[PDB]
């Protein structure tokens, strides 16, 4: 959409994964928090369908290694279920 | 023309505190919609922490008015506590005096608030919910000493009416909400159920017979009712670590209205998520109720909202815009703020939101 | 204290405005080159063992790439201290 | 330099500051009045001519205060009238400054009666309710001026548009319409609603930019009006006068002081009389007045746009930019009209100056006969169309290039102004990447992507001023008769002295663009005063390079090294006398300081082109065969 | 002087068709500078209504409707799509389905509905003395059977 | 700070028979009018419009 709606830095609404707790299911606790940080969402296949098209991007915050199905190259190729590969940001202070 | 002069002030506190001072002045040259004029009134509300272990607080209220050459006084004084997060307990007493007649009373009450749903999606997709439907249930046991002839007359007439007619339970709502109040009940969004009488007794007391009545009623809302949708906000038992006050007074006449308000109490500012805080969402019942008297004369508007923040706090996303920043203060006047003031003084419920951070 | 700040590596451009506000007794912000500084090879970083959570780095609203985040004490992640309300738009023509 | 920023003041302090400034203006006008005195009514041979009074002398002579004569009664009466008017100005200015005190400190209380006053009612709440009564207030100023002329200066109102009595008649006609327009706006305020919320930055910027075009209008109106036969008694009566200025070539003195000096003149170090009709004084004053309003008018325009950007950026940071109904915002809140609008203006600017620059070099080539060419091969035939030849006297090729250089110069500066208007927060390239603008004054972002210098809107303002020099300077050449049509003219090289006759110019211009500098400075070098201005102007200008080049880090190097020398030199030559540690301007201050030295230095010298004579003949310059 | 200005700019157009046809084109623009009475701002919305003749023999038509809104930083979407027919002149039948999504939550549904409209009177004098009746009292009865798949917690 | 509206449409039922050979625009619906009247009384306003 227009540059003046939301944040001007990003081309679409950005999300981050913040929680990775294991509750009898491994990775039920995917907590999609938006850039503005007022909600705590989940995979929620509606979120997945709006991800796959053009509108959602998610990142992993180097601060669920296999339970989120890392595949095999460049130390990062995180995929959620089968379709889209959530890119990740790095924050290495060392 | 009918200019409307009003003056507002909010003063906040820093840290995690939520206390605030509120000040207000107002003037209009319009005739109030009162079929008896003139009319004057003063209100004192005080509250102090009875003890924090129980959560019990003590609250007092005094009303004096002169309504067309007639002095009216109402005193109430009570102790309230949250027994659960959806039940509340109260023990209090008071009196009411009109002209020469006067009588005391002592009540013993409980209130239960219930929401119609608890869906957590409504809690993770909407950051600032506004409308929330529910219902309140009141259980009251009140004792009034019968010492006057008129008190005994009222008591006997009420016993006869309750015994004889089969439609007392729903016709009592006609006598209950006298005059225009009843009409507001429909529009303001409320629904009062039929009362249910659990027994009227009379027992000997210190000076004589005392009439004891206990009764239950309920009222539901579509979300506009604050006492239901915001059950948690209106009784901040946590931050009452020192006495708080509310102290107002209006003085009406055949040619305009005078207003004067002081106050200091917690709950003025609330957390808004992401480190930002906000002024509490404006209550809707006062707006829509005052909108039933604010459409009678078109008027000119001038006002000045002056908000004072603590050290290091900044206002960001103030809609409409403010006009000045005297390094700690923010002032709103004219323009879109004036339009919003004229909008809300007629029953409009548009949102004027202020977010501040540090 | 709480609410750490965590410059993002991949988004930083090295403008250095974040580094200015940090008090001189606290040199929590530094530089990393690893290459030629014309195609983006001098991205900065934050030292967590010296930072004292001033918020001068976040509350100043200076980062142009959204590289400062200020993660909240519990789990929440910010990117800028306030975001506009993301409406959506069209075109009009008064006939 | 942000002590008086708009977001820190309330509404009354503006009124107080305006009243104080009006009082200061009255003081300085009185100062000018007594600077224009010749004889001192008691008799005390007064002052000599200076450029400040010579600019306003025609207006006084029109009003019957000053005069063009040298007698007994005339100068005595003129001095008395000037003293009276100066005293009146001093009194009113003192009163106005006291009223400024009264409005600055929130103290509207009567001194005689213990009364108070509310700024709200005494009225208006917003600025649109204030537009109305102001028109009523101005109707009183027009009414008073007609009264002042009629009662004091004579000049009964008569509709004769050849003498000044028409001015008195017009001030009464205007007071009718401004009053009538005042009531209607008091009952029906107009509506560009966004100017009331942040009303002391938004509304201010619109007014400042609007005043800029008004000043340019009066700049052009004065140039045409002052050359009419009606204005003859007040402007080219200057020619047949003799002027004594400060800094004139004085009566020189030898080393024998004996000392055979000069002409027969009793004062030693006397100021020589300078004829004002060989010296083109009638046009010199006209040029001075006109150019002042043109350059000030342009500068107000740039400032008005720049402050609109400061507001425009602010409403995009909190969030209201998405939130305007005013059509003045929705017509550019799309990012596809902006590229089209900026595209269509940067292409027209391309098509126009390339056309004139092709003509100017081709004419310049044809004179010098470079590449075996004649002057007959030049554009000596490109006159304006016959429907446009009324606005010019003696239409020719020199007018054709001027009418297009102004367009080429204006649109060249408009590019910066548009980029202030639209790309204050985001640009297509900055949104092409992930990036922000957040401060309207940040100097750069670093060497990333090859360099990010001068993208903020304050920098865009600097380039508009720098690009505006070419347009502004083109006016100085044109109004001084400089033949901007070719870049060499009157040069005795090949054919420059031929333009005359192959084009039937019927006038004679001073020189070409380059040869403008060699001529004209014949008189500048003759005056010691003008000579010092020449040296100072050039000294100030080139210092801009010290702060405009990419060297701020280099200057931060030496300041550290310097600090240690004045540190190691107070060590073993003199004893401990040193703690000073050299400051270097930041990049944002460097550009602010650089633009003033560049802009200030160049225009202190433009004054020399105007204030040195006219020197445009009327001899067709017969062929150099 | 006088009170607030608040101009309201609006632009309307009707375009008709000739003969016995009843079709028409409608166009509308509007603008006000007044704060909406919404306790959550800002608020945006688009609506699409389309209808096509499923088949004329049965009288069945197919009608779709899509709603998107952004209400104070919250995306809401409602899709409905159905088939409607007049079984009598006072009974109507409908079979349709749709979904509603708020933020991340979303769910579909399929409904099966009938509506009956009844007037309180049918006096023909009201039909021969009044040429353009306006007020007409009555009552509607809705019978709905809706199925929603339960898949979310 | 104000409200924006934009509407297109094309459908039958715009004009109805009125008897005696004349036709008419359909009687304006009343529910939208009375419902919008509950939000249209909050600010006095100036009016300008075309109907074409
Ligand atoms: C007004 C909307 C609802 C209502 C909502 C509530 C709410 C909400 C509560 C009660 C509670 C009570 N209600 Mg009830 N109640 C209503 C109508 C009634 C009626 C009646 C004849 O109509 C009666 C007899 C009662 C009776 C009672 C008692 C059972 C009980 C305690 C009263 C109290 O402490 O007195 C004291 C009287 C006052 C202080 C008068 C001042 C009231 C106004 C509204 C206070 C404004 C607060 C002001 C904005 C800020 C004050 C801050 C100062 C720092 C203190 N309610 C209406 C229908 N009722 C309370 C309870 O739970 O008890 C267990 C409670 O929390
Ligand atoms: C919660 C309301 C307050 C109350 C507030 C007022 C006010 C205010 C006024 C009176 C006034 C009077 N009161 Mg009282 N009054 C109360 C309790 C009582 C009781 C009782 C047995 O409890 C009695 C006999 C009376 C008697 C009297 C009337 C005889 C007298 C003038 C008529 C009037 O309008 O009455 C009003 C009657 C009542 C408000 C309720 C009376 C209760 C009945 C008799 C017993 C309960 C019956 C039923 C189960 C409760 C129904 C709920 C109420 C309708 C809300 N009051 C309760 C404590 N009373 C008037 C006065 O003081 O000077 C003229 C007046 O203006
Ligand atoms: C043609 C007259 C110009 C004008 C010429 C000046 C000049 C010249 C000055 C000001 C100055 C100021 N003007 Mg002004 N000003 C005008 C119209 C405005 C408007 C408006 C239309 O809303 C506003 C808000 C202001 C506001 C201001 C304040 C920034 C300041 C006065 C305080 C002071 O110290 O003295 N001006 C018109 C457009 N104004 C003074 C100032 O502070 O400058 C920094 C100053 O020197
Ligand atoms: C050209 C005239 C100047 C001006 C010059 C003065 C001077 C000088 C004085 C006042 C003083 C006053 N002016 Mg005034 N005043 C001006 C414009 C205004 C405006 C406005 C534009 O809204 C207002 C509200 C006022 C209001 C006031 C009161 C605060 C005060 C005494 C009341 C009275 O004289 O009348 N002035 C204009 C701009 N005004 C007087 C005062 O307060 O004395 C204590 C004072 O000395
Ligand atoms: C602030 C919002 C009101 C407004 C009401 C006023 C009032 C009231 C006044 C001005 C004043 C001025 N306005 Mg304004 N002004 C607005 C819209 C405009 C617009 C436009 C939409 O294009 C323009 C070009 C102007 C331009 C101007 C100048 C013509 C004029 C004096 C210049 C100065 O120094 O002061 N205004 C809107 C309508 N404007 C002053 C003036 O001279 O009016 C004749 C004045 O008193
Ligand atoms: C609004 C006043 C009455 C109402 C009046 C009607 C009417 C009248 C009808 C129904 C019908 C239906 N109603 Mg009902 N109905 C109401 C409240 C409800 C509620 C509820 C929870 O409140 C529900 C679940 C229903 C359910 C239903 C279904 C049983 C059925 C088909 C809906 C449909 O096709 O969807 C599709 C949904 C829409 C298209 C949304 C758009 C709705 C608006 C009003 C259409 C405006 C038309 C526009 C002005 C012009 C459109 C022209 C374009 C060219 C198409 N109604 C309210 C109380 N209801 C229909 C039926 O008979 O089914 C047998 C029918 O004709
Ligand atoms: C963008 C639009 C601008 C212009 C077009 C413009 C033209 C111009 N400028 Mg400029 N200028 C700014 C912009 C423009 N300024 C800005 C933004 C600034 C910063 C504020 C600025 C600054 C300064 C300073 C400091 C000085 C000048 C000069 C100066 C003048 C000399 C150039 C000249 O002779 O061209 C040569 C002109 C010819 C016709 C060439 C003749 C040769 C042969 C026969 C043949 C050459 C072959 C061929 C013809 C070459 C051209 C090819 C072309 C046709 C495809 C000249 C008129 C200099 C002087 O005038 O010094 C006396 C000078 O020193 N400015
Ligand atoms: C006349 C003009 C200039 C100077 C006078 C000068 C002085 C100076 N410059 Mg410079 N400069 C340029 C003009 C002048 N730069 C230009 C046009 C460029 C762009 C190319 C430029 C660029 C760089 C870079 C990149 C660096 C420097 C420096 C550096 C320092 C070196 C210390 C030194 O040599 O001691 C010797 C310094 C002196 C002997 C200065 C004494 C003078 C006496 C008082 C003459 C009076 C000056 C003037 C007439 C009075 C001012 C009145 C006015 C305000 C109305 C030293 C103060 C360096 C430092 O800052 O530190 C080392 C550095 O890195 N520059
Ligand atoms: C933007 C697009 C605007 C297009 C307008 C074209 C500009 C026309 C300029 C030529 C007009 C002209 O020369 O007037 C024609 C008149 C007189 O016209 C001729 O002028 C000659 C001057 O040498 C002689 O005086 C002749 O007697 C006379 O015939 O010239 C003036 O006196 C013009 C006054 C100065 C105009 C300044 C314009 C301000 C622009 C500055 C902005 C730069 C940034
Ligand atoms: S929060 Fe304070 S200590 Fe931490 S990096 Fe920012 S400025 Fe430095
Ligand atoms: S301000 Fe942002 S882009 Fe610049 S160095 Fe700091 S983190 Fe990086
Ligand atoms: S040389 Fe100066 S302007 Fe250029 S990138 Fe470096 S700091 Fe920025
Ligand atoms: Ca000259």
């Amino acid at each position: 959409s227009g540059p003046w709606s939301g944040n001007a830095v990003h081309k679409a609404e950005k999300y981050f994964i913040t929680s990775a707790k294991r509750d009898r299911d491994g990775k039920l606790q995917i907590e999609l928090v938006p850039a503005s940080g007022r909600r705590k969402l989940s995979p929620t296949p509606e979120m997945i369908r709006r991800l796959i098209d053009g509108e959602i991007e998610i990142y992993i915050l180097t601060t669920a290694i296999d339970m989120n199905k890392e595949i095999i190259d460049m130390e990062n190729r995180y995929v959620i279920d089968f379709d889209k590969r959530g890119v990740k940001w790095t924050m290495r202070e060392i | 023309v009918t200019t409307a002069h009003s003056d507002y002030e909010i003063v906040l506190e820093g840290g995690s505190s939520s206390w605030g001072k509120v000040k207000a002045r107002a003037k209009v040259n319009a005739p109030p919609a009162s079929p008896l004029l003139p009319a004057d009134c003063d209100v004192k509300l005080n509250v102090k922490p009875l003890d924090p272990a129980k959560g019990f607080v003590r609250i007092s209220a005094v009303f004096e008015s002169i309504v067309d050459s007639t002095k009216n006084k109402l005193t109430i004084e009570a102790d309230i506590a949250n027994e659960t997060k959806e039940r509340r307990i109260s023990v209090g007493e008071g009196m009411v005096s009109v002209g020469d007649f006067s009588h005391t009373f002592s009540f013993e009450g409980s209130v239960v608030n219930l929401f119609y749903y608890r869906s957590d999606a409504v809690r993770r997709n909407v950051p600032n919910p506004i409308y929330m439907q529910g219902r309140q249930f009141h259980d009251i046991l009140m004792k009034v000493p019968l010492d006057n002839n008129d008190l005994i007359d009222t008591w006997e007439g009420t016993v006869k009416a309750i015994g004889s007619t089969g439609a007392f339970n729903d016709w009592i709502r006609d006598f209950w909400f006298i005059g225009p109040a009843f009409t507001a009940l429909n529009e303001g969004g409320q629904r009062i159920s039929r009362i249910e009488v659990n027994g009227l007794n009379t027992e000997s007391g210190p000076k004589g017979p005392v009439g004891v009545s206990r009764w239950r009623f309920s009222h539901g809302g579509s979300g506009m009712v604050d006492s239901i949708s915001r059950w948690a906000e209106l009784f901040p038992s946590d931050k009452l670590n020192r006495p708080a006050q509310v102290e107002a007074g209006f003085r009406s006449d055949s040619q305009g209205i005078e207003v004067k308000v002081d106050g200091e109490f917690p709950g003025v500012s609330v957390d808004a998520g992401g480190g930002l805080r906000r002024i509490l969402n404006h209550p809707l019942i006062p707006l829509v109720h005052h909108g039933m008297v604010g459409k009678f004369n078109n008027f000119n508007v001038d006002a000045q909202l002056k908000v004072v923040l603590p050290k290091g706090y900044k206002i960001r996303y103030a809609a409409p815009q403010y006009r000045s920043q005297n390094l700690e203060e923010y002032r709103w006047s004219g323009g879109a703020y004036a339009r919003w003031v004229e909008h809300v003084c007629k029953g409009g419920v548009g949102q004027f939101e202020i977010l501040y951070a540090q | 204290a709480k609410k750490h700040y965590f410059i993002i590596e991949n988004l930083c451009v090295g403008c250095g405005l974040c580094l200015d506000k940090c008090p001189p007794k606290v040199n929590a912000i530094g530089y990393k080159f690893y290459g030629d500084v014309q195609e983006g090879g001098f991205r900065c970083y934050i030292d967590q063992a010296a930072c004292i959570s001033c918020s001068a780095c976040f509350s100043g609203d200076e980062c142009p790439s959204g590289a400062l985040i200020e993660v909240l004490p519990d789990g929440e992640v910010l990117d800028f201290s306030y975001t506009p309300p993301e409406r959506l738009d069209f075109d009009l023509r008064f006939l | 330099y942000q002590i008086f920023d708009t977001e820190k003041l309330d509404d009354e302090q503006v009124v107080g500051g305006h009243l104080a400034l009006l009082g200061v203006l009255g003081f300085i006008m009185g100062i000018y009045y007594i600077s224009g005195i010749q004889v001192f009514p008691w008799g005390a041979p007064g002052f000599h001519d200076n450029w400040f009074y010579l600019t306003i002398k025609p207006r006084m002579v029109s009003l019957g205060i000053d005069t063009y004569s040298t007698k007994t009664a005339d100068l005595e009466a003129a001095g008395a009238r000037l003293l009276g008017w100066a005293a009146f100005h001093f009194l009113v200015g003192s009163v106005l400054i006291f009223g400024g005190w009264r409005h600055w400190t929130h103290n509207l209380t009567n001194p005689f009666t213990g009364r108070c006053g509310n700024f709200r009612d005494f009225s208006a709440k917003s600025y649109k309710e204030a537009l109305g009564p102001h028109a009523v207030y101005m109707s009183l100023l027009f009414l008073g001026w007609g009264i002042v002329m009629w009662a004091i200066l004579g000049f009964a109102p008569i509709p004769d548009f050849q003498t000044i009595n028409s001015e008195t008649f017009m001030s009464f006609v205007f007071a009718v319409i401004f009053f009538a327009l005042g009531i209607y706006w008091w009952n029906n305020p107009p509506n560009a609603a966004i100017h009331l919320n942040d009303d002391m930055k938004a509304a201010f910027s619109v007014h400042l930019t609007a005043i800029g075009y008004i000043n340019i209008a009066l700049g052009c109106i004065a140039f045409v009006a002052f050359q009419q036969p009606s204005f003859a008694p007040y402007y080219k009566e200057l020619d047949k006068l003799v002027f004594y200025l400060y800094g004139e070539p004085f009566n020189r003195v030898s080393f024998n002081f004996s000392g055979a000096k000069e002409f027969a003149d009793f004062p030693a170090y006397a100021i020589l009389p300078k004829s004002g009709e060989a010296f083109g004084m009638a046009r010199v004053v006209t040029n001075l007045i006109v150019f002042n309003h043109i350059i000030c008018g342009v500068l107000y325009v740039f400032a008005g746009v720049y402050h609109g950007g400061q507001y425009l950026l602010k409403i995009q940071l909190n969030g209201m930019y998405n939130q305007i109904k005013s059509i003045w915002i929705t017509k550019g809140r799309d990012q596809e009209v902006q590229v089209k609008i900026l595209g269509t203006v940067m292409a027209l600017c391309f098509a126009t100056m390339l056309s004139v620059y092709a003509v100017i070099v081709w004419n310049t080539i044809c004179e010098l006969n470079i590449f075996g060419t004649n002057i007959t091969m030049s554009f000596y035939w490109l006159k304006p169309l016959p429907i446009f030849q009324w606005m010019f006297a003696d239409p020719s090729i020199n007018d054709w290039v001027m009418a297009h250089v102004i367009t080429a110069g204006s649109l060249f500066s408009l590019i910066a102004l548009v980029r202030i208007a639209f790309f204050a927060h985001t640009s297509p390239l900055w949104d092409d990447l992930g990036l922000k603008k957040n401060s309207y004054s940040f100097p750069c972002l670093g060497p990333v992507y090859g360099g990010t210098c001068g993208v903020s809107i304050q920098d865009q303002l600097w380039f508009a001023m720098l690009w505006g020099i070419k347009g502004l300077s083109a006016v100085c050449w044109y109004i001084d008769g400089a033949w901007i049509a070719s870049m060499m003219y009157g040069v005795p090289a090949a054919d420059a002295k031929a333009w005359d006759s192959i084009a039937h110019l019927h006038h004679h211009y001073t020189s070409g663009i380059f040869y403008y500098f060699w001529t004209e400075t014949v008189t500048i070098f003759s005056s010691s005063h003008l000579s010092t201005i020449l040296m100072i102007g050039h000294l100030v200008w080139f210092i801009s390079f010290a702060v405009w080049f990419e060297d701020r880090g280099s200057r931060l190097e030496g300041a550290d090294i310097q600090t240690r020398t004045i540190r190691w030199l107070g060590k073993k030559f003199l004893n401990r006398d040193v703690n000073f540690r050299f400051p270097v301007l930041t990049i944002s201050d460097s550009k602010l300081a650089g633009t003033f030295l560049y802009f200030g230095g160049t225009f202190m010298l433009v004054f020399l082109f105007l204030a040195n004579g006219f020197y445009q003949t009327n001899s067709p310059l017969p062929p150099p065969v | 002087g006088s009170n607030d200005v608040t101009t309201a700019h609006s632009d309307y157009e009707i375009v008709l068709e000739g003969g016995s046809s009843s079709w028409g084109k409608v166009k509308a623009r509007a603008k006000v500078n007044a704060p909406p009475a919404s306790p959550l701002l800002p608020a945006d919305c688009d609506v699409k209504l389309n209808v096509k003749p499923l088949d004329p023999a049965k009288g069945f038509v197919r009608i779709s409707a899509v709603f998107e809104s952004i209400v104070d930083s919250t995306k809401n979407k409602l899709t409905i799509e159905a088939d409607i027919a007049n079984e009598t002149k006072e009974r109507r039948i409908s079979v349709g389905e749709g979904m509603v999504s708020v933020g991340d939550f979303s769910h579909t549904f399929s409904f099966e509905g009938s509506v009956v409209n009844l007037f309180y009177y049918r006096s023909d004098a009201v039909r021969r003395n009044v040429p353009n009746p306006i007020y007409m009292q009555g009552r509607q009865f809705h019978d709905i059977l809706m199925k929603v798949p339960l898949d979310n917690n």
